């Protein structure tokens, strides 16, 4: 019911590489909440737009001053730069900051800030265009963007990664009930995850692939390495032998079946037809309880919750 | 000739220290060939510095040197950097030792020394005529070198260094290739183990393990091998029996590890299919080698999950082998995965669960020594990035141990740093750029980090650090599998359920206790409990009575009081008996003899205490002494020590530190940013002392270390490395400074709220459930102790007997019932009582020779009743100590003593006796030392220098106003055998501050010693408001801590130069505030305990009639005509004050607090316009009165409400006692501008005198458009009283734009004073403060200028202003501006300015003292508040110096009578009435004006 | 004839003696970090000896031009 109203009357939305292409303005800051970063988001859409960044995190004096020699130099000759973390650093960015932004063409500067941190000036900020940076809440969304990200086995390991890796996202969100604490699961473990992927791959040529090794070493090494308590660890192992069982036949989801690959096949036709069996996937509304395989008690008292404080919010704001 | 042994003791150091330090120089320049042309400019001044040191020598043999080699020091600084350029390894050691490890030219033997912080696993060199055969470990294992280096004279340090570090990689790689061959020609293992080094037959191990493994995986078969493997392990268990210390160690750790083999294949045999066997071969490490390998050092690979690691082959000696719990193989698979793309490995969980140990054991796997790092609050950007850089070259493992203590700042900050290494080592850069500087980069370097979150007072990581680390959850370790494997290894014959049973018991007692704080039972206290039982198989043998009464002597200690009973009931229902008990005669015998040698008494609770220690101690380093304040932990760690050296026969040195009275840097080192520098701190200079060694007392010596303060973790927790197994202490700068075996700690400290359980389950704990000593046993100790300190034996006789225990426990029981402030227990009470006792009796035995014995009976009794009552009940009200006083008379035909009672020169007497009239003048009301004396003055006075001539500190509490300066000043000014020195504490106030004001009277001695300046005086150090200064976050004091340590230690730690002085005859004398007063913050017992406390009450209604009758004949002295109305004043005064004190409390306003200093106040002021004024009539002497009354009372008030009921209550006080017009604040007007003398005056006649005035001064000084009105008339009338006084302060508090600054100029241009405002703005620092106070105060002295100082609110920019601000008004001077140099330059001055003016003053007391009294009298501050609501002006107002010496003046807001003034005389100069106008009907209220 | 200043940048003391003298419409950016060295200029306090007039700021007494 939230969603019906974005998805019927808004046609379009805008991600930061959407935003970084069509702002006027050489300044761009981007907020997050803590235990969550958005640098490698910069690092992919430079290394999309041919350029190179300059990351320069604060709140050391040689650090302020290797930024103020670069931000010069970059205003003189182009060339992208980056600030980490600015709050560490206020006393700089009240002063020479804010006086160099009051006061070249391919230059642009990101500075990553916090929400929950302290309070930056607000003349400085107006001046700025604003971008926050959250995880996409939706499950077939998640599958989707991880797969644009990116033998024929290496694909279908890396799809069904994909599809473990927006899963157990999903599945970390519901905080009584899904998991005991807040975990977050950023990239590196994906990418993690990935590289040894290839590894066994690359290692194992006779094509017996070891599913158990595969799920031991994900469930424990690479997405459990964050896990504290013993029911997280138990309920990630069992993802991970729900998804990577290693059988022809995969339903991971009640209406989406991954068939396995072929003897006969190559990269670019495996490619296009895993796009394929994602594309007709169409999310249910009950896709956060029945995807993640979870009561209903819980998902809904979740949902209940949120829907009750949007709208207490909206109503309060519409009565003005 | 004590004095010249110490003078030639320095001397002989320094000469010893500038030798060294000449020798290095002539090592790195002097002797050296090819070496001075570098630096032309520094040759030449090592060529200065050689003659220098030629002609001291000559001189010698027939100070500015040693400051010259400093000075030339930092041309070095560049040197040594491109020295550690050479060799990697030299970052691990400091300047002093690089300059001796370069100066070695040919002697070769400093290296072995300094190797072991180099290299990290070796201790030492073998040395064969001038030639490198072997190289022996930690543990006293020599390696052989394959070939020997040759040696020569002109070759330098690091060349042959570098060859050698390669020749050792090459070395065990020999070894290691013949001992793979010797055991695959088939060879047992029984005979390899004696020939080879321990990494060698490892790997070997290793390698011949997997090789079979994949061989039997290949079948699938293994009970054979399992056979093999349990043959194997019991033979090296066999022969473990009868082999040396050596080969013990050697054939234990390979134990480890085939009992890891034998784990790994039992796992393997019970599995079901191929499948599962191959994963659990996959999940554990395999120790590969190639076979195609042409390079020998990258031969030997290791495998696990897929990924591979290469070999480094570096020497690790016998480290402590881990016990392969599955845990530990999860975290090594981890450690694989981030190390397989250059990642950092990270570990996180509760303390105590294996994080560090398993990154060294991933090492020690790697044949790799893992450096480790503790991090630290100190650590900035420079630091760290030196650190990692130090690690890049070198190539080894950094582990960075407790990554959480490093500021959040400082963690942003290296984040590029480590995404640089990242990225260098990923991409396979040579060379990386750090602190603006190319360096090689080693590709062997990686870093680990084993953070410890969900403690309070650590960071948390940033997202950016934390996608860099991979980390690894450690909740839990498995105490099972360890204790099993390790009681295997010992050769218990029970393991399996030994262990059980353990780890069981460990598990009950802790969820079967108490949950306080300091109970954790996890795998720390586990290694101890096995630890503590591997040296007790030679007296109780391999079993259970061998681990219980390792239990017992471990976990013991450190239970309560029914937590012991849970514990022996749990020992006694899990194990079957409890062994025969230790016989412990002779250490017993020795604890006996030391006691009785200190005077102590051996109860049952203090000797078991003292066996626990030693039994603990015995095998744990460090140990935290805990408990009561004033229990017995000092007496009891003293006299252990002493029966431990006794008994052992070695010589001991203790060392007290206290933690909290020195900051970090100055306790562990600083490091100086204008030189990039080290400079040593206390415990780190303590520590280096030990490990050097130079006169070799140490060598079997112990050494005691006491840390006796609170346990701040960021204090204590930077020692980490030191505490646990690393044994090893991590500076800043690199330096690496290993602990000694005989090196304990101690720690001393009465709550453990504060501390974190990483450094509690570090450290043995000993708790102390109740006091170590009886009551009577400390009277005698503490009689015994005086004794000692001094016919006699009579004399000592008659009172041992007199102190009966059956009438002194009912005493002591009944002393609880009273209310105490400062509450202190009884039992730390009898120090004051024991030393008042035994100073009256040794005062009066000289009178004791020419008296009756029941006389001399009866008056030692009455002192003894005398002290027992001002020491149990010194600290009461009156009520309370005239009930205690009735009860102890009840509780001793002895004679009786009185609420009175004293003896006088030997005869009973009273008080009523000793009070003397009084020749008061009229003149002497001004003097602050004139004390009109009664009985409880002169019984306070008494008791106080009673007290203080018994060497004792005395802590005088009452409420402000209770007159304890009064009673201590006019105790000590009618004595010639002290000196009082002024201090006041404020919220921020440090020991600098305390050292400062002592520097200009004591004079530094070696003997060091804190003499004072004279020789026949004493000096006492008044300490004033003791409360003030503030807790940190830890609930600490630096002040009274200092003052702690300076009472009972006597003495302190100078922080620049490390050196214990000590005190001689300062006594230390405080005065505070009871703790309920809103401000005052609770002070901890372990500093009252040394102290005496006494209770100064508030006067009496008719005592304070009495002393202020005698004041008002003192004034009336002058007008005899009104000699009969001295009494109804002072009634009059007394009620008013009285009625100002109950009606206007605190909760009306903040400084609404009155005190007699109020009264005494109107004395002075009616004093001052009597004597400046005419004759007075009685109506005249009333208004006068009520005027002066006026404006000391009712100046502080708000409201007009209280100015209304302030007015009413004027008006009913002078109709009951005095029985004149009106007497409102707007009808008094008293002012001495219109004629010569201080008399009344009109209103219209003052306003036109003003007036013209302010014309004058508007077109003298500066323009401004000001009205005056009534108000502003008041307001100035009575600034200027203010300033007309000799030391006379005022706080202006009123709204802005009210006029203040104006006024008060223009008050000071009326009075001709000099208006010096200070120039305070932005980016202004303390500096400029102190240079503008000290231009005043100059101005005011030297050039005897009259002084008007305006400081605005906003003219405070930081707290340590107002603390500046607050030490000008209390003293008269500021100690902290005149010191050293320009004290010597303003004693100049002062001297020439005394000649000029023609006063023969010499002595440095008469200079200062006249100083000090032109200063008051001509310095006048005036303050500005604009918003009495901040938190500075809040902190203003309720500072204890500015509320006691400033006159409150409340401006306020304007009313409306002063609006209608001003906008009437304001718009009368412009035409308005050009219109008709009719009068509205309004009402009398709703109209403002006329 | 108008100057801007601001109180983040050093040499503003040089700057503002210099405009005061010259009598130039001064600005300064960023009022949230008062500088206290102006006080005598927000007070508007004249001292007035003949036709001319004196301030002083910070340290020395400049002269007011008038306009
Ligand atoms: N066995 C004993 N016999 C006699 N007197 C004792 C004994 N044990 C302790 N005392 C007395 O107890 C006093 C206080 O003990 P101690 O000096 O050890 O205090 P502490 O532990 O340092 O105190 P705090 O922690 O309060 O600073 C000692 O001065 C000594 O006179
Ligand atoms: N097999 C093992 N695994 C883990 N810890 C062990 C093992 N054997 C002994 N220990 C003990 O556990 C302790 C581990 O300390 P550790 O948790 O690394 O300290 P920190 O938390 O400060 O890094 C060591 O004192 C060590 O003696
Ligand atoms: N003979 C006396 N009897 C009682 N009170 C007196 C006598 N002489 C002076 N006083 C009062 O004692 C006060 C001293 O108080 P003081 O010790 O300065 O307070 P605090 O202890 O808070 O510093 C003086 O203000 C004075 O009014
Ligand atoms: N009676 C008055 N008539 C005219 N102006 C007044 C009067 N009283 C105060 N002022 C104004 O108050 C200002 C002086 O206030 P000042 O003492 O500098 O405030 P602050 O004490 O906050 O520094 C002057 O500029 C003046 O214009
Ligand atoms: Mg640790």
């Amino acid at each position: 019911a939230l969603n019906w109203f974005k998805n019927e009357f808004f046609v379009d939305e805008w991600n930061i590489a959407d935003v970084v292409a069509n702002s006027e303005n050489n300044y761009f800051t981007m907020a997050s909440e803590r235990d969550v970063d958005g640098t490698f988001k910069l690092i992919e859409l430079a290394k999309a737009s041919k350029e190179s960044l300059k990351i320069i995190p604060l709140g050391s004096i040689e650090n302020l001053n290797y930024a103020q020699e670069e931000i010069s130099k970059s205003k003189i000759e182009g060339g992208w730069i980056l600030l980490q973390n600015i709050q560490m650093s206020l006393s700089w960015v009240k002063t020479y900051l804010h006086k160099h932004v009051e006061e070249h063409e391919k230059f642009k500067m990101f500075m990553t800030c916090h929400l929950t941190g302290d309070k930056l000036p607000a003349p400085l900020l107006q001046r700025t265009d604003r971008v926050v940076y959250e995880d996409i809440p939706g499950i077939l969304d998640t599958v989707k963007d991880l797969w644009g990200s990116q033998g024929v086995w290496s694909v279908y390991c890396t799809f069904l990664l994909s599809w473990f890796h927006a899963l157990i996202t999903a599945r970390t969100r519901l905080v009584p009930h899904g998991f005991s604490k807040k975990y977050y699961f950023n990239d590196c473990d994906f990418q993690f995850a990935s590289v040894y992927l290839e590894n066994v791959l690359a290692t194992n040529s006779t094509n017996n692939i070891p599913w158990a090794q595969v799920r031991d070493h994900i469930a424990t090494i690479v997405y459990g390495g964050k896990i504290d308590e013993e029911k997280d660890l138990e309920v990630v192992a069992k993802l991970c032998a729900h998804v990577f069982c290693g059988s022809d036949n995969l339903q991971i989801v009640p209406g989406v079946r991954i068939p396995q690959p072929l003897l006969q096949q190559s990269e670019e036709e495996e490619r296009a037809r895993l796009t394929a069996i994602l594309s007709n996937t169409i999310e249910p509304a009950d896709s956060l309880s029945s995807w993640l395989q979870l009561p209903r008690e819980s998902i809904l008292d979740y949902e209940r919750l949120q829907a009750k404080e949007v709208a207490s919010s909206t109503e309060q704001l519409l009565q003005e | 000739l004590e004095s010249k042994l110490t003078k030639l003791s320095e001397i002989q150091v320094n000469w010893v220290e500038v030798q060294f330090y000449w020798l290095d120089l002539y090592g790195i320049l002097g002797e050296n060939l090819d070496i001075q042309n570098f630096l032309p400019l520094e040759t030449s001044k090592f060529k200065s510095l050689t003659s220098e040191y030629k002609m001291i020598t000559t001189r010698a043999f027939q100070k500015l040197t040693i400051d010259s080699l400093k000075m030339i020091k930092s041309s070095l600084s560049t040197f040594l950097e491109r020295q550690r350029r050479q060799f990697p390894r030299f970052y691990f050691l400091g300047n002093d030792d690089l300059l001796k490890i370069i100066g070695s030219g040919k002697h070769h033997d400093q290296v072995s020394k300094f190797m072991k912080k180099m290299f990290g696993s070796i201790e030492s060199i073998i040395f064969f005529e001038d030639s490198i055969t072997g190289v022996r470990s930690v543990e006293g294992e020599v390696l052989n070198l394959n070939e020997k280096i040759e040696l020569k004279d002109s070759i330098q340090a690091q060349e042959w260094l570098n060859i050698l570090d390669t020749e050792i990689k090459l070395s065990v790689f020999t070894q290691f290739r013949d001992c793979l061959g010797q055991l695959k020609d088939g060879t047992d293992i029984e005979v390899v183990v004696s020939k080879y080094i321990f990494q060698a037959i490892l790997l070997s191990a290793q390698v011949m393990w997997t090789e079979l493994v994949e061989k039997c995986l290949q079948t699938n078969e293994f009970s054979k091998y399992w056979k093999e493997v349990d043959m194997k392990i019991k033979g090296l268990l066999d022969k473990l029996n009868k082999s040396s210390d050596n080969v013990k160690k050697k054939i234990e750790a390979l134990l480890v590890e085939y009992l890891h083999f034998n784990n790994v294949i039992g796992q393997l045999k019970n599995c079901s299919t191929k499948e599962e066997a191959r994963l659990l071969w996959a999940k554990v490490q395999k120790f590969y080698q190639k076979n195609d390998t042409l390079d020998d050092l990258n031969s030997v690979f290791i495998s696990q999950s897929g990924y591979l690691l290469q070999y480094k082959f570096e020497y690790i000696g016998i480290p402590e082998r881990l016990i392969y719990t599955p845990l530990l193989l999860v975290g090594f698979a981890t450690l694989t995965d981030s190390l397989h793309q250059k990642y950092g490995g990270c570990f996180f969980g509760p303390a105590g669960t294996g994080k560090t140990e398993t990154v060294k054991a991933f090492g020690q796997n790697l044949g790799r020594v893992v450096v480790v790092f503790n991090c630290d609050d100190s650590f900035d950007y420079q630091v760290l990035s030196r650190l990692l850089v130090g690690i890049t070259q070198i190539g080894a493992w950094g582990c960075f141990d407790e990554f959480n203590r490093l500021d959040e700042k400082v963690l942003s900050a290296v984040s590029a740093n480590i995404q640089q290494i990242q990225n260098g080592l990923q991409v396979g850069k040579s060379h990386i750029t750090l602190l603006e500087e190319e360096t090689p980069l080693s590709p062997h370097t990686a870093v680990f980090i084993t953070l410890n979150p969900g403690y309070n007072g650590r960071s948390e990581l940033p997202e950016n650090l934390k996608k860099s680390f991979r980390e690894f959850s450690m909740k839990s370790p498995q105490s099972g599998t360890i204790a099993e494997m390790i009681l295997q290894i010992m050769g218990f014959e029970d393991s399996k359920s030994l262990a059980s049973k353990i780890v069981h018991f460990l598990e009950l007692l802790s969820s079967k206790c108490s949950s306080m704080n300091h109970y954790h039972f996890g795998l720390r206290t586990l290694k101890g409990v096995l630890r503590n039982c591997s040296p007790l198989v030679s007296e109780f043998g391999e079993g259970e009575k061998t681990v219980v009464e390792s239990l017992k002597r471990v976990i013991l200690p450190s239970l309560g009081d029914t937590d012991e009973l849970v514990f022996k009931d749990e020992l006694s229902k899990i194990f079957d008996s409890a062994g025969t008990p230790l016989n412990s005669k002779a250490i017993v015998q020795c604890l006996k003899d030391a006691g009785q040698r200190s005077g102590f008494s051996m109860s049952e609770e203090f000797l078991k205490k003292c066996m626990q220690f030693y039994y603990m101690q015995k095998t744990q380093q460090a140990l935290i002494l805990v408990g009561k304040a004033g229990c017995g932990k000092t007496a009891t760690w003293k006299t252990v020590i002493d029966a431990m050296a006794i008994f052992d026969g070695h010589a001991n040195v203790v060392y007290v530190i206290d933690t909290k009275v020195l900051t970090k840097e100055s306790l562990y080192g600083s490091m100086l940013k204008a030189t990039l520098e080290w400079r040593d701190g206390l415990f780190t200079s303590i520590l280096r002392r030990v490990n050097d060694d130079i006169t070799g007392t140490f060598k079997n010596s112990r050494i005691w270390v006491v840390f006796d303060s609170d346990l701040d973790p960021e204090y204590v927790e930077a020692m980490n490395s030191v505490l646990d197994d690393n044994k090893i202490l991590t500076l800043p700068n690199g330096e690496r400074l290993p602990i000694p075996p005989n090196f304990r700690i101690l720690f001393e400290t009465d709550n453990l709220d504060h501390t974190t359980p990483a450094t509690i389950t570090r450290c043995g704990l000993l708790w102390f459930s109740t006091d170590v000593c009886s009551i009577s046993s400390k009277i005698d100790h503490l009689l015994n102790k005086s004794y000692e300190a001094l016919e006699l034996d009579k004399l000592k006789d008659l009172i041992s007997d007199s102190f009966d225990m059956a009438s002194l426990t009912n005493i002591f029981t009944c002393s609880n019932d009273l209310v105490h402030i400062l509450g202190v227990r009884t039992f730390n009470k009898l120090e004051t009582a024991v030393q008042l006792a035994v100073h009256l009796i040794s005062s009066y035995r000289q009178w004791f020779q020419n008296l009756d014995d029941k006389s001399l009976k009866d008056v030692i009794t009455l002192l003894i009743k005398r002290s027992l009552l001002y020491a149990l009940a010194g600290d009461s009200t009156g009520e309370s100590q005239r009930a205690f006083i009735q009860t102890i008379n009840t509780y001793f035909d002895s004679q009786e003593l009185s609420d009175y009672s004293t003896i006088v020169i030997l005869s009973f007497s009273s008080f009523c006796s000793e009070i003397p009239s009084v020749s008061l003048e009229a003149h002497e009301v001004m003097r602050p030392d004139i004390v009109i004396p009664t009985i409880d003055t002169i019984k306070h006075e008494k008791i106080f220098y009673d007290l203080l001539n018994s060497k004792r500190g005395i802590i005088l509490c009452g409420p402000p106003g209770s007159g304890k300066t009064m009673i201590m000043n006019n105790a000590l000014r009618n004595s010639s055998l002290y000196d009082v020195v002024g201090i006041n504490f404020s919220k921020d106030t440090t020991t600098e501050h305390i050292l400062s004001a002592l520097h200009r009277h004591t004079n530094y001695v070696t003997t060091l010693t804190l003499l004072p300046k004279s020789d026949i005086k004493n000096l006492v150090l008044f300490c004033d408001e003791i409360n003030l200064p503030k807790l940190d976050k830890y609930g600490s004091q630096n002040v009274v801590l200092f003052l702690r340590q300076l009472m009972e230690k006597q003495g302190f730690w100078k922080t620049p130069e490390n050196k214990w002085v000590t005190i001689e005859r300062i006594h230390i004398v405080g005065a505070c505030n009871p703790p309920t007063d809103p401000g005052r913050i609770p002070m901890s017992e372990r500093f009252t305990r040394h102290a005496a406390i006494l209770y100064l009450g508030y006067p009496s209604g008719k005592s304070l009639s009495q002393i202020y009758e005698i004041y008002y004949k003192a004034i009336f002295k002058l007008v005899p005509e009104f000699r009969s109305y001295t009494e109804p004043f002072a009634r009059a005064s007394v009620h008013l004050y009285n009625e100002c004190k109950a009606r206007y409390s605190t909760g009306l306003q903040s400084h609404y607090l009155f005190s007699p200093r109020e009264l005494t106040r109107l004395v002075r002021g009616v004093y001052t316009a009597i004597n400046t004024g005419p004759r007075q009539t009685l109506r005249s002497l009333i208004r006068l009165w009520a005027y002066e009354a006026w404006r000391i009372f009712a100046d502080r008030l708000v409201g007009v409400k209280e100015k209304n009921s302030f007015e009413q209550l004027l008006y009913e006080t002078v109709d009951k006692y005095l029985p004149l017009g009106n007497i409102s604040s707007t009808s008094l007007l008293f002012s001495g501008l219109l004629s010569l003398d201080f008399k009344e005056v009109n209103k219209t006649d003052l306003v036109n005198f003003i007036e013209e005035r302010f014309k004058t001064f508007c077109d003298e000084e500066l323009e401004v458009p000001m009205v005056i009105h009534e108000s502003m008339v008041d307001h100035i009338l009575r600034i200027d009283r203010a300033l007309k006084q000799v030391q006379g302060h005022m706080m202006l508090i009123g709204a802005s734009r009210t006029g203040k600054t104006i006024l008060t100029r223009f008050v000071a241009w009326l009075n001709g004073l000099k208006i010096v405002q200070p120039k305070i703005h932005r980016h202004s620092n303390l500096s400029d403060f102190d240079m503008i106070l000290k231009k005043a105060i100059s101005d005011c002295s030297l050039k005897e200028s009259r002084t008007c100082l305006i400081i605005d609110e906003s003219n405070i920019l930081e707290t340590a202003f107002l603390e500046r601000m607050n030490t000008l008004l209390a003293n008269a001077d500021i100690p902290d501006l005149f010191q050293g140099e320009e004290y010597d330059k303003l004693l100049n001055n002062l001297r020439n300015k005394t000649r000029s003016l023609g006063l023969l003053l010499d002595t440095e007391q008469e200079l200062y003292d006249w100083f000090v009294g032109e200063i008051a009298k001509n310095l006048h501050v005036v303050f500005t508040i604009c918003d009495p609501t901040n938190n500075k002006s809040s902190a203003m107002i309720s500072s204890p110096a500015l509320f006691n010496r400033c006159i409150i003046n409340w401006m306020g807001d304007w009313d409306t009578k002063t609006m209608s003034q001003v906008a009437n005389n304001m718009v009368d100069v412009v035409p308005m009435e050009f219109t008709d106008f009719i009068v509205p009907e309004v009402n009398k209220e709703l109209v403002f004006t006329e | 004839k108008t100057v801007l200043l601001s109180f983040l940048e050093e040499g503003f003391v040089k700057r503002l003696e210099n405009a005061v003298r010259f009598g130039s419409v001064v600005i300064i950016q960023d009022g949230e970090f008062f500088d206290p060295i102006i006080s005598r200029l927000i007070s508007r306090e004249f001292n007035h000896a003949g036709n001319r007039v004196t301030v002083e700021i910070g340290d020395h007494e400049v002269d007011v031009s008038g306009d």
